[PDB]
């Protein structure tokens, strides 16, 4: 398989605001599965943030981000989008778009291609 | 802040645990570096800007 992850959005906000983040795929890989975000926090491990199958039917998210993160997909693009609001201190870390090669999704350890990381800074 | 003090540290052993484990220094923001691999990484010399 080959597939390229572009992704665009993040930048400096304030707390409990709203911003903007979005991943593309191109090329070809074995089959149509589920795509997610990878959250890296400066000094911590990479953990996953949620996961979303490729037909819109069923989402997957994180504990410490349910209600407050949502994920859809565009109906002539191609291009996955997500969004967020009510941001705290701790959402300043670098995000990943990330697919997943397979049909069902049982956990997010085996993780397929990933993406330039995007920075996203929250303060006062 | 204007005439800062410089400092060097080199040919000795570099000792981040003393530093990483006093209460007063409430502000330890570090960047390129995680705070936890500082003694594992190793350069050649360290500045200190007081």
């Amino acid at each position: 398989s080959a597939v390229q992850l572009q992704a665009s959005g993040g930048g400096f906000v304030q707390p409990g605001g709203s911003l903007r983040l979005s991943c593309a795929a191109s090329g070809w890989a074995e089959t149509f599965g589920h795509m997610g975000w990878f959250r890296q926090a400066p000094g911590k491990e990479r953990e996953f943030v949620s996961a979303i199958d490729w037909w819109d039917t069923v989402h997957y998210y994180a504990d410490s981000v349910k209600g407050r993160f949502t994920i859809s997909r565009d109906n002539s693009k191609n291009t996955v989008y997500l969004q967020m609001n009510s941001l705290r201190a701790e959402d300043t870390a670098t995000y990943y778009c990330a697919y997943w090669d397979m049909d069902y999704l049982q956990n997010s350890i085996p993780v397929d291609y990933w993406g330039q990381g995007t920075q996203v800074t929250v303060s006062s | 802040v204007y005439a800062w003090n410089r400092k060097r540290i080199s040919n000795c052993v570099a000792d981040y645990s003393v530093l990483y484990n006093l209460a007063p220094f409430f502000t330890f923001k570090c960047y390129g570096v995680s705070p936890t691999k500082l003694n594992d990484l190793c350069f050649t010399n360290v500045y200190a800007d007081s």
